[PDB]
């Protein structure tokens, strides 16, 4: 907020000329008054043009500092919500904000334009009549208690019966929401009742919500003509008395409602902004819990005493002293216990986390030194749970790129996946938009896509994993025999974390984990004929 | 249109039971408003007098007393409509729920549970608000600028005409303000659920965006949807602040043409000085009440047009067959499936049925296998006349299941569903659900028939605790052996069973299928493996719709 | 800007 001080300032100069330019209504209007009972013309039309002088201006810079003040509230706002956003989106609630900020923003306004307003017409008061001013001060709080005691009340019981109302419309969603179960034990009359039986409750609170509304407004009825009575009847034996004139009591009354009228806005407007900051703090706490040049890899990976953990401690560790290797133009796959939690280890691959001890220095280069926008474009894959995005498929298949790829090379991409046919049986070709999170995707669909996502970027390591478990058999098939037809095998590393011993038989060099590290591996042949843990699992 | 005028006369008629209010409620108001427009004419007689004790004093007294009963009828009149709308709004709401729960279960299959939230959370108050807020703010308002333009054509003829004129000026400014306020706000409330959807989407494809590490690009789509809506908060704001500008230049010019016109007919000698103050406080008041008709004239169409809405969802017609009387004695439980075929009106014209046909027997415990497309839960859902058969017949007892009450056939025939559900109230009420009376120790019996005794026991008070909503705190395993117990209270003679040994034990399903409840009544079971061959006396296999 | 009252039912 504080880079628009500068702006801020000036709106706070404006709004206090344009509080002394609006008191020029009542003073000259009393001014009037004085001139009526003392008949020249030459006075009334200097009265006339001040008067008229000063609202103008009045009005016209009360306009541009209200233009000013909203012009750097929805600058702040926008800012806001978006590092909020960023925020939240780095770490692993945005309504909140949103629908604080214009609360805010507003109850703040009015406070600074009312608050300014009333102590201009006190202080004018103060210079006019010292006596009536201390007199309507003196009774200002002794009129002001009532009504707010008053108002608590029936503030809670409106607040009640919303409550009450909320709970009924939920007692009867969530009775609509099972309408099968509903309708095969023959129990509609059972909700009927129980809607009945909720609503019945309100009925209670209803009859004195209307009394204490109608209480109130009798005692704010009294309050306003009391007040108003108690300094009109000295006002009136003051100017009896012949200390002052009439149009001094006649400016004075204006300024008196005026300046009542202020209070009154004040205390109505302060708890909205009292609740606003006090919530504020809430969103602020929750926001506020350089690599080396790469060229080119050439996919030789290893690891030496590696290790990785969850998040939450380091003592979750999946791995200890891991000795996991893929050589360049070689496919590979890994197999071990499910409660292991060895699939960290792709993650690992994809240096999303920093290895909790050792190293894991891949084509003769540390892992985490690399540039992140040029790594990510060459070592990831398919994801374990396919997925399409809300935005078009020619930008879906293509997500996290940052030049566009060309038609003739998007479809090249989709054809070497498998995903060219889906996307020429999709109408309106690739300018078609997926359905949001998914909504009207397909396994084979979006297996196909998430192979042409993984394909698109060239990657030089291959982390595909649990692709063809969502996939079908026939897609399975299909990706597997273009897995194995690429040329010299894809010239590439690839250690795919297959689900089925079918992928896993034209293995270069199996593999399987226990207790944190590889307890035995081979080849696929070698171990499907002897005592290996492939040829187990094959018998069992 | 005549739509809006048979709008109109429904909602006349939702409130004619409140007669005896609404007469109160006029009246007062009446009052009051008669009360409000005679206090200045008194002020300016006595401010004419001060310039005979006796009219002074019956001026004064006066003007005290249509004060005060002015006041407390703006109160009374005020608690009299809160009351009324509270009572409108509760007797609408009944209707609206209770007409819903007979529609057919395509209309629910159809109709997002959202809209049905809305209509029965936010509509049905907008609706409620058309007689005591609108027709009441907007009878006052119009009445009383008649009182204040009648008086103040009596205290002078001719300076009323300067307002008379002045008037359309002021109408048609308000007007278009508001056309163009009711259209600006909508733009906003569409920007924001835009930017909403952004944030929806990142968070539903999160997994996705951490692996390819696209945050860079997520922040700035949704920066691109908070600087498309600024603009529109800007522009709304922007106008407002020319509004009042306007008016307020509008009012001071107005206000020194009375000024000056009354001064120069007064110093002639057409008027005195409390006639001035009386018209000059007139012609102050006038406008806002001016301005105020059209804002509740505006606004009342919002309510009219959500009372529309909330009235074509309780007018449409249900898609249910002709209702059955008969009720045996003593079902036999022989079923009969001839020539079975269906097609989901909601997809139609893809059939999953195609001409089914198998027979029942009490003690023949007959189980469906075969994936079929998950079709052998459409098999079960229509023999418990959840569905109608387009093609064929299913009868029971050589009679149709159609023609049996819809309150009998539910307790010969149960069955359980695939995914249970179960419902937030206590465990006692979620065993007897659907039942008019039950006892304690029948519910320990049907307890102890499905194992599940071995957790509702250990629980504090027995059978009297609170289930978790929708059943939250009980696991998997636990709600399956729950919504068993809960079909053998009812003492079924055909029991239908959607795989439940799939997730119970094996064991507890065989004593399930051999029990009194399942010892001379039918048993179906549907299994998606060769486990339910160790009992089966009948198994049926049936693929692309038909029958093996 | 001013303050807007409700509107009295």
């Amino acid at each position: 907020l504080g880079s628009e001080t500068r702006r801020l300032s000036l709106f706070l100069v404006l709004v206090v000329l344009s509080s002394l330019g609006e008191m020029a209504i009542p003073f000259f209007t009393g001014r009037l008054t004085d001139w009526i009972l003392q008949d020249s013309a030459d006075t009334f039309t200097r009265n006339l043009t001040l008067m008229s002088i000063l609202t103008i201006a009045s009005a016209v810079l009360e306009f541009v500092g209200d233009g000013i003040y909203n012009n750097t509230m929805g600058h702040v706002h926008s800012h806001l919500q978006g590092e909020v956003f960023g925020a939240v989106l780095r770490q692993e609630v945005t309504e909140d904000t949103s629908t604080l900020s214009d609360s805010l923003s507003e109850n703040l306004s009015l406070f600074l334009w009312y608050l300014v307003r009333g102590l201009c017409l006190l202080g004018i008061m103060l210079w006019g009549s010292v006596s009536l001013t201390m007199v309507t001060l003196i009774t200002l709080p002794l009129l002001f208690l009532l009504p707010k005691k008053v108002g608590k009340w029936y503030q809670l019981l409106e607040v009640q019966v919303r409550e009450s109302l909320a709970k009924s419309s939920q007692v009867a969603i969530e009775a609509l929401s099972a309408m099968p179960t509903v309708r095969s034990f023959a129990n509609e009359e059972g909700e009927a009742q129980k809607f009945r039986e909720k609503l019945q409750e309100i009925k209670t609170l209803n009859q004195k919500e209307a009394v204490a509304y109608a209480v109130n407004s009798w005692t704010t009825s009294i309050s306003g003509m009391l007040l108003k009575v108690g300094i009109l009847y000295i006002g009136g034996q003051l100017v009896t008395s012949g200390a002052v004139s009439s149009g001094n009591l006649v400016t004075f009354v204006l300024y008196q409602m005026q300046f009542t009228q202020a209070v009154e806005v004040l205390l109505s407007i302060y708890p909205r902004v009292q609740k606003a900051v006090g919530s504020s703090e809430k969103i602020f706490e929750y926001l506020d819990r350089g690599l080396l040049t790469p060229l080119h890899l050439e996919g030789l990976v290893q690891f030496q005493d590696v290790s990785f953990a969850y998040p939450n401690r380091p003592d979750v560790l999946v791995l200890q002293g891991l000795t996991f290797t893929l050589r360049p133009g070689e496919v590979t796959a890994l197999v071990g216990p499910n409660g292991s939690g060895k699939s960290t280890v792709a993650a690992l691959l994809q240096n999303l986390y920093q290895p909790t001890g050792g190293q894991l220095l891949l084509d003769g280069k540390p892992l985490p030194q690399y540039e992140h926008r040029y790594l990510h474009r060459q070592v990831a894959a398919v994801g374990q749970e396919p997925q399409v995005f809300g935005r078009s498929l020619q930008e879906n298949i293509a997500y996290g790129l940052t030049q566009k790829p060309t038609m003739e090379e998007i479809t090249a991409a989709a054809v070497k996946s498998g995903a060219h046919s889906f996307i020429s049986g999709l109408p309106q070709g690739y300018d078609t938009e997926v359905d949001e999170a998914g909504s009207q995707l397909s396994g084979g669909q979006r297996q196909a896509v998430a192979l042409a996502r993984a394909l698109i970027r060239k990657p030089c390591v291959l982390i595909l994993d649990d692709a063809t478990s969502a996939l079908d058999a026939n897609s399975q098939l299909q990706v597997e025999q273009l897995l194995y037809e690429s040329p010299e095998r894809y010239s590439r590393s690839v250690l795919l974390i297959t689900q089925h011993l079918s992928l896993v038989e034209q293995a270069d060099h199996i593999l399987f984990l226990e207790g944190g590290a590889i307890r035995e591996g081979g080849t696929h042949q070698q171990l499907m004929e002897k005592k290996g843990c492939y040829w187990a699992m094959v018998q069992a | 249109q005549v739509n809006n005028k048979v709008l109109m006369w429904r909602l006349l008629k939702l409130s004619r039971p409140d007669l005896p209010l609404l007469v109160a409620a006029f009246f007062f108001l009446v009052l009051a408003v008669l009360g409000e427009t005679l206090i200045p004419h008194y002020s300016g007689r006595v401010i004419d007098i001060l310039g005979d004790p006796h009219a002074f004093a019956s001026a004064i007294f006066f003007m005290c007393l249509f004060s005060f009963g002015s006041s407390l009828s703006a109160g009374c009149r005020g608690g009299c409509f809160t009351y009324t709308m509270s009572r409108i709004n509760l007797r609408i709401r009944e209707q609206l729920f209770s007409s819903l729960l007979r529609q057919d279960l395509g209309f629910f299959q159809e109709t997002k549970t959202g809209e049905l939230n809305s209509r029965l959370s936010s509509d049905t108050t907008l609706m409620s608000n058309w007689l005591p807020l609108n027709a009441n703010v907007l009878l006052r308002s119009l009445v009383k600028v008649v009182g204040l333009y009648g008086f103040m054509l009596s205290i002078s003829p001719r300076l009323t005409l300067l307002s008379l004129l002045h008037m359309p000026f002021t109408i048609a400014a308000e007007k278009v303000y508001n056309t163009r306020h009711q259209e600006v706000l909508r733009e906003i409330q569409d920007a924001v659920a835009r930017a909403g959807q952004v944030v929806r989407e990142a968070v539903g494809g999160l997994q996705t965006v951490r692996s390819f590490g696209a945050e860079e690009h997520e922040v700035c789509r949704y920066k691109e949807a908070l600087e498309q809506c600024r603009q529109l908060y800007w522009r709304r704001d922007l106008e407002r602040a020319l509004y009042l500008l306007v008016r307020r230049v509008l009012h001071l010019g107005v206000q020194m043409l009375m000024l000056s016109c009354g001064l120069q007919q007064m110093q002639d000698g057409e008027l005195t000085q409390g006639s001035l103050l009386s018209f000059m406080i007139y012609q102050e008041s006038v406008g806002s009440y001016v301005q105020t008709l059209v804002y509740i004239y505006g606004d009342m169409l919002s309510n009219v047009g959500a009372a529309e809405k909330v009235f074509s969802y309780m007018d449409r017609q249900p898609n249910l067959p002709s209702p059955g009387t008969l009720a045996p004695t003593t079902l036999q439980g022989v079923v009969k499936f001839q020539d079975v075929s269906f097609a989901y009106p909601n997809r139609p014209d893809r059939p999953v049925l195609k001409g089914l046909t198998f027979t029942l027997r009490p003690g023949e415990v007959t189980a469906l296998v075969g994936p079929n497309g998950s079709g052998k839960s459409t098999v079960a859902a229509l023999l418990q006349n959840l569905y109608q058969p387009t093609g064929g017949q299913v009868l029971l007892d050589e009679k149709p299941i159609s023609q049996y009450e819809h309150c009998y056939l539910h307790s010969q025939v149960v069955s359980v569903g695939q995914e249970p559900v179960l419902f937030s109230g206590s465990v006692r009420n979620n065993i007897a659900y659907g039942l008019q009376s039950c006892e304690d120790d029948k519910v320990m019996a049907a307890a102890q028939a499905a194992h599940a005794d071995d957790f509702i026991q250990e629980m504090e008070h027995g059978i009297y605790t609170d289930v978790g909503e929708k059943g939250s705190q009980l696991a998997a395993g636990q709600k399956q052996r729950l919504a068993i117990a809960r079909a053998l209270v009812r003492d079924p003679r055909v029991l239908i069973l959607d795989e439940a040994t799939s997730a119970l034990d094996v064991q507890c399903e065989q004593a399930l299928q051999d029990w009194n409840s399942r010892g001379d009544r039918t048993v179906l079971v549907i299994a998606h493996r060769l486990q339910t061959v160790q009992r089966a006396h009948q198994i049926l296999v049936l693929q692309e719709g038909k029958l093996q | 800007r001013r303050y807007q009252k409700s509107t009295e039912l």
